[PDB]
RNA sequence: ACCUCGAUGUUGGAUCAGGACAUCCCGAUGGUGCAGCCGCUAUUAAAGGUUCGUUUGUUCAACGAUUAAAGUCCUACGUGAU
RNA sequence: CCCAUAGUAGGCCUAAAAGCAGCCACCAAUUAAGAAAGCGUUCAAGCUCAACACAAAAAUCCCAAACAUAUA
């Protein structure tokens, strides 16, 4: 999980979601794609 | 899985889940999955009947069941 | 905690302020006022 | 030559004489490169800045290296740094005499286009870095065509035909009403109230 | 019945009570779910005080007040007891409560498609 | 014409590989 | 602090009383607006052609075989005067009516592909599809007469 | 920022500092050329100057220090002096300053200064603030009394924190941070690397004086169009890592490193590090030398003096292969002393012969062993050493169901292929 | 699975390209080498063939064969050996309009290579447009 | 140059420490060029802890030996009516 | 969301570099597909796209209490 300000699906498999309050990029291919707002 | 037949009656109407339902089981990506399980498309109210390589059969009467809740269930036999 | 720099009001970095529905009616008012007088000066 | 040119720190002939920092340059709408010439596609400068030697670099490298050159071409709309910048020295007092020119500086306007692009293709195909630079330059920025851009001045048009208020910052600062003159600026005059600044408010009427 | 009292929003959550002992490190910020939990009269004790003038005359008025969490309410109070005042917010109905007749007096707004799961 | 949507087919598919180049 | 800073400057109270009277107010619509109330022909005319050309017609689902698949098929159909088809169903939908076929109807849907004929070589075409047991001969209408398949099977014996 | 420069040059003359090797026309114009690399001035004047006496503060003697001065001063054109001395000691650049009025650089406060200029690196901007730490007489070009008294006087008994004190502090602590910074960003340069230790590529470091062409060498052997030689002085700024096939079909890492100058604190330069680190951890070292510089013994005195401080291992220093570039300039060229490869990276005459030799080198250094090995087919053992090991040949014995296969291996490869398919 | 190579009829060779990529998949290459050099020696000799192998899960082999390849065959007709570099300006060799109808005559016959366009329409302009690819002009 | 020059005693240290977290250690957690061991990076966490010495007035720095670590700061560069 | 045959593994180039290492051509057939818009391969093989069909953080302790709906 890295955060940004700024949140971009870095691949295909990357999703958006809204969890907890604020945005997250997960992804289960590519984990390093975590991005949290 | 071991075999898989689809019945139904194209002439009648109410057959659109069958006929998606034996389009995406027919593909060639399943059939090439599981190369010894057989697909019987028969064709004479419409039916499916799986039997699994546990010789449990599953049958759902497409007459009212959309093509996603019939490949959902097939999904879920299929996992066991 | 919640600092304004300074003197409130004149620095650079002044307290915020906030117009209320008040004064802009009030202001409305007397711009309505004004116009009725340039209406009266134009003739 | 379909490349961006080359831009200069400073001119050739540099500057003898120093120059006081007149703002008005940045202050205020643009009357200068505020219409397409020779393209289809532009920079346009929602806000007053000074562009520097810097600015001018990134946006020749990133337009350069984006761009192509068989079928896309890219021209300047604004000149090379020409108004010098003083500095003094650092942790100097006040007092002294003017500091010596340190940089030289473009002035910008809002309403102007920065660059302006042209060729055999179509919006998208530049909005991109167009957009990338305009977001790395100094002052409110937006990637714009031709046709985009008679949209947002109809819409601004339309907007100020159809404002359902009675009351207009024009009216109110010509007329004097509530003598809000002591408030504002003979500027405002002109700019109507829609510049503050070097900031220009485009949803303001 | 101030145990059952109802905030607005997510007061629940948001809403934090701060305190401080005096002692360092003394600072106690308390949710209002949490000090609900722990003291079921602390809410609407503090908002009274609050609301209440600051002088000399609030405590005596908080004294005249009473609060208790549940329906139950001592004897001498219930007989020291003149009027009820109304409740400022009326409760919404839940569905389980609303009768048959105002379920039926409402209308059907669309019609779902007959082959619908739901 | 069966050719004339070919073509028209072949170049609205230039002009998205084209406008796709930068995306 | 010059008139012009580069950050936003602190208007004047008065100012921004003005500023805020003589905001933008858009023109409300009252009622909202929200809830107030070439190839294709050619494709038309080859429609047209293969149905007055052919005089047997079938249809099947030629969708579940893979493209090697699906060419040695039309290959064998090739290997008669059969000659096989694909059509959208949006534009094919019209056509049935057009030609007065209403019993055709609910037979085009999802993946459709005719099979057009004058010669019928149906049996060798079914002992061709009886080694894949699967894309079941839909109903077809040979010569303005629609056959089910127990037709087809029977005039093919 | 458009300045203007003096180059003065201390022609040694008898002594330490007496360069037989090379001119004082060739260093002048080495330093010319360095200054015209930084893009913002050039050289307005150049006055060579003999000197007996290099060592000493003032560099130059009594009269001709007298004379230096006097014209820096009477030529007002000028605004900084560039002091071909390598290094000036803190005392000598203030003594220089005070007597001239303006800036006065030496070799390395110039190389801090192309670094950060073009280079605009951290590492740079962190060094030139390192080496601007020495700070006074702030108002150059005249002597200002100042009369320090009565500032900061004991109130009671005693005295805050005094000038000179305040001072030694904020230099301390300004030491400290800098140091601890240039820590972390080697730290983090280490770390790019693991990936690459890890997969064991071979990994050559090309070192070099200045535009002997190593850049337009690691262009030629790698086959990378993005790869840009420029005629300018260091223009290899920073370090970078290009993959290479070599004839035995193994892929080697070339390391374009920046090049090495003369007379120059190389271990000193913050922005070198990379380069001497590199250099370090380099399995094989290519030494690259213009043979067509008339100053090639120097320059290659030079580089063999840096890499023989840096303490590189002994193994290191040998078999460092040789290549000869720029030979096309030479007319007709032979290489007398042996195992030297000359070749013209521009024309790509020798770099067969090059290729062949380092990769020799390769073998012989990263301790890869070339054998055959039977692997029986459809075991996936030949798709395992195609990914880890380099495949020179295959050859299937289509009877057996096995192949034998001549392969570079590593021993990690060897003994996991040894493991992992018994 | 499908394999598919150019081999050239009579370089049945095994070994460096077919030998691994065969193997990986699991062959008797002994067999397979057999058997292309039996349709070599059905069909002329010394000229690429493709193929479309099938290696069945029962590890057998079912060897398919067509035609010639077809930049080859176009080179052979047209007297090169070599095509052209830049192959958009450089020529080589003219090949006639009557020879390319004659070629396409023993062209679209194969089941694999799919060329089984009844129109001459299809075939001749396909043939065309991969002579105009290669360095072959096409003449009148 | 806004308070203080009919005085607001001002470096470092001792003593006692209050506070922030932008966390040095201990806790939980995501990623990794995370095989393991070490690490790096980010989220959360300020309850507790965060060494002794040689030279140097040093705060710091270097060095020696350790430690889980030997944190960055604010507090009139905390604290001389201690 | 589905789906991808193809003259052929377009030529040259290279040990082979086959849409996919580099340059030039960059057509054309199938109802429908850029000699391929991206991954992957030692090279292949395999997976996708266009085309068919269907905002913010600091150091003593947050800081009025609270409130969405009874007619300006
Ligand atoms: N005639 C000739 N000129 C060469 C040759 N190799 C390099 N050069 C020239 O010398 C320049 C050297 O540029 P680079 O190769 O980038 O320099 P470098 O060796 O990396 O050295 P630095 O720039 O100091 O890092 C080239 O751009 C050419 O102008 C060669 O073989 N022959
Ligand atoms: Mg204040
Ligand atoms: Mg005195
Ligand atoms: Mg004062
Ligand atoms: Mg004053
Ligand atoms: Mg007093
Ligand atoms: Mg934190
Ligand atoms: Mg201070
Ligand atoms: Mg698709
Ligand atoms: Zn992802």
């Amino acid at each position: 999980f890295k955060n940004k300000t700024v949140l971009k699906k870095r691949c295909k498999d990357c999703y958006l979601v809204k969890r907890r309050g604020r945005w997250y990029v997960y992804c289960k291919t590519h984990p390093r794609h975590k991005q949290r707002q | 899985v071991k075999q898989v037949r689809v019945q139904f009656c194209p002439f009648e109407k109410n057959v659109e889940s069958t006929r998606t339902f034996l389009q995406t089981v027919s593909s060639e990506k399943v059939r090439s999955t599981n190369l010894n399980c057989s697909v019987i498309a028969d064709v004479r109210e419409p039916c499916v009947d799986v039997l699994f390589g546990d010789g449990h059969r599953l049958i759902m009467r497409g007459a009212h069941l959309t093509a996603l809740e019939m490949l959902t269930a097939f999904a879920s036999h299929i996992r066991a | 905690r919640g600092r304004i720099p300074g003197r409130q009001w004149i620095g650079k970095h002044r307290r915020p302020r906030f117009v209320s529905l008040r004064a802009k009616q009030n202001m409305i008012r007397r711009l309505e006022i004004e116009a009725e007088n340039h209406y009266w000066l134009s003739m | 030559k379909p490349k961006l040119r080359f831009i200069e720190r400073a001119p050739l002939v540099p500057k003898v004489r120093r120059e006081p920092k007149n703002l008005s340059d940045i202050r205020g709408p643009s009357t200068e490169a505020t219409e397409f010439t020779e393209g289809n596609f532009a920079i346009l400068a929602l806000g007053g800045g000074y562009l520097h030697w810097g600015h001018f670099e990134m946006m020749r490298l990133t337009i350069n290296r984006s761009m192509d050159p068989k079928n896309m071409f890219a021209i300047w709309r604004v000149p090379a740094p020409f108004k010098p910048i003083t500095r003094k020295s650092v942790g100097h007092r006040m007092g002294g005499g003017k500091g010596a020119i340190d940089h030289y500086v473009t002035p910008v306007k809002a309403g102007r286009l920065v660059v302006e692009m042209g060729g055999r293709c179509e919006f998208e195909e530049v909005q991109g870095f167009l957009d990338q630079v305009a977001h790395k330059l100094p002052f409110a920025a937006k990637a714009v065509s031709r046709g985009t851009l008679e949209k947002m001045r109809k819409d601004q048009e339309e907007r100020e035909r159809n404002n359902q208020n009675p009351w207009t910052f024009e009216r109110i600062a010509t007329a004097n009403m509530l003598g809000i003159r002591k408030v504002l600026s003979p500027y405002d005059l002109t700019h109507k109230g829609k510049y503050w600044g070097k900031f220009y408010m485009p949803k303001r009427v | 019945n101030t145990r059952h009292i109802a905030f607005s929003g997510n007061k629940w959550e948001q809403k934090v009570y701060s305190s401080h002992t005096g002692y360092p490190g003394g600072f106690r910020q308390v949710t209002a779910a949490q000090l609900h939990l722990r003291d079921p009269v602390a809410i609407v004790k503090l908002a009274i005080y609050g609301m209440l003038p600051k002088n000399l005359h609030r405590r005596t008025m908080m004294e005249r007040l009473h609060l208790f969490p549940d329906e139950y309410i001592p004897e001498d109070i219930l007989k020291n007891l003149v009027e009820e005042l109304p409740q400022p917010r009326k409760i919404p109905k839940r569905l389980d409560e609303y009768t048959q007749e105002e379920i039926d007096a409402f209308p059907r707004l669309w019609t779902p498609p007959e082959d619908y799961r739901l | 014409s069966r050719e004339y949507w070919r073509r028209l087919r072949k170049q609205n598919i230039w002009r998205h590989n084209r406008l796709s180049k930068n995306k | 602090s010059k008139a012009v800073t580069r950050h936003r400057r602190v208007m004047h109270f008065q100012r921004q009383k003005l500023m805020a009277v003589t905001e933008y107010i858009p023109p409300k619509p009252a009622i909202h607006p929200s809830c107030l109330p070439g190839l294709i022909r050619l494709l038309r005319r080859e429609i047209a052609a293969v149905f007055q050309d052919n005089r047997m017609i079938a249809v099947c689902q030629n969708v579940a075989l893979s493209a090697e698949d699906k060419l040695l098929m039309r290959h064998q159909l090739r290997k008669h005067k059969i000659l096989m088809k694909v059509f959208p169903n949006q534009v094919l939908k019209p056509f049935l009516e057009d030609s007065k076929y209403q019993n055709l109807l609910p037979l085009f849907v999802g993946h459709n592909m005719l099979l057009v004929s004058e010669e019928p070589k149906v049996k060798e075409m079914v002992r061709i599809l009886r080694t894949v047991p699967f894309l079941p001969l839909l109903g077809g209408c040979i010569d303005d007469t629609i056959l089910s398949r127990q037709g087809f099977i029977n005039y093919s014996k | 920022g458009t300045q203007r420069v003096c180059l003065v040059h201390p022609d040694v003359k008898w002594g330490p500092g007496k360069s037989q090797m090379t001119r004082a026309e060739w260093q002048v114009a080495e330093a010319t050329a360095l200054v015209h690399t930084l893009d913002g001035w050039s050289v307005v004047q150049t006055m060579v100057v003999s000197t007996k006496t290099p060592d000493r503060k003032l560099i130059f003697g009594k009269g001709n220090f007298e004379h230096l001065t006097e014209k820096i001063r009477g030529s007002p054109d000028i605004t900084c002096v560039f002091l071909n001395v390598e290094r000036m000691a803190a005392p000598t650049k203030k003594e220089l300053e005070a007597a001239w009025g303006v800036e006065v650089f030496d070799r390395f406060t110039v190389v801090l200064h192309i670094f950060r200029c073009n280079a605009r690196t951290k590492e740079a901007r962190l060094q030139v603030a390192l080496a601007e730490m020495p700070l006074h007489r702030s108002n150059l070009k005249r002597d200002v009394a100042h009369l320090y008294r009565g500032v900061g006087s004991r109130y009671i008994m005693g005295s805050g924190e005094s000038f000179m004190q305040l001072q030694q502090r904020l230099l301390r602590e300004k030491e400290a941070k800098i140091r601890k910074a240039l820590d972390r960003l080697r730290k983090k340069r280490h770390l790019l690397r693991r990936q690459r230790t890890r997969r064991e590529f071979p990994v050559i470091s090309v070192v070099g004086y200045t535009n002997c062409g190593k850049t337009t060498l690691i262009k030629a052997l790698t086959g990378d169009a993005a790869i840009q030689p420029r005629d300018q002085l260091f223009a290899t700024l920073d370090v970078t890592a290009h993959a290479g096939t070599l004839p035995s079909r193994m892929t080697v890492l070339y390391v374009d490193t920046i090049g090495f100058l003369s007379q120059l604190p190389h271990g000193l330069i913050e922005s070198f590090s990379a380069t001497l680190e590199d250099v370090a951890h380099s399995d094989l070292i290519l030494h690259v030398r213009d043979v067509s510089h008339p100053e090639a013994e120097l320059q290659k005195c030079s580089v063999l003096s840096t890499l023989r401080g840096l303490q590189l291992p002994a193994p290191l220093l040998d078999s460092m292969v040789e290549v000869h570039n720029k030979v096309d300039l030479v007319p007709g060229y032979s290489p007398t002393e042996p195992n030297v490869v000359p070749v013209s990276a521009l024309r790509g005459h020798g770099l067969q012969e090059l290729k062949a030799e380092l990769d020799a080198a390769v073998l012989k250094a990263t301790g890869r062993q070339i054998l055959t090995l039977r692997v029986r087919l459809a075991g996936a053992q030949l798709s395992w050493l195609y990914k880890e090991a380099t495949v020179q040949e295959v050859d299937v014995i289509p009877e057996d169901g096995a192949a034998d296969v001549r392969v570079i291996i590593s021993n990690s490869a060897y003994g996991k292929f040894r493991k992992l398919f018994p | 699975g499908v394999i598919r190579a150019i081999v050239r009829a009579g370089l049945a060779m095994p070994g460096p390209p077919l030998g691994p990529v065969l193997g990986q998949r699991g062959v008797s290459i002994n067999q397979f080498c057999k058997e292309f050099n039996e349709r070599t020696k059905d069909i002329k000799e010394g000229i690429p063939l493709p193929t479309k192998i099938l290696v069945k899960p029962d590890r057998t082999f079912e060897i398919k064969i067509g035609q010639p390849t077809v930049s080859y065959f176009l080179k052979a007709a047209a007297g090169i050996e070599k095509g052209a570099r830049q192959t958009g300006k450089e020529v080589a060799g003219l090949v006639t309009l009557k020879h390319v109808y004659e070629i396409a005559r023993i062209k679209a016959q194969d089941e694999a290579f799919a060329l089984q366009d009844v129109p001459l329409s299809s075939v001749v302009r396909s043939i065309i447009g991969s002579a105009r690819s290669l360095g072959i002009r096409v003449v009148k």
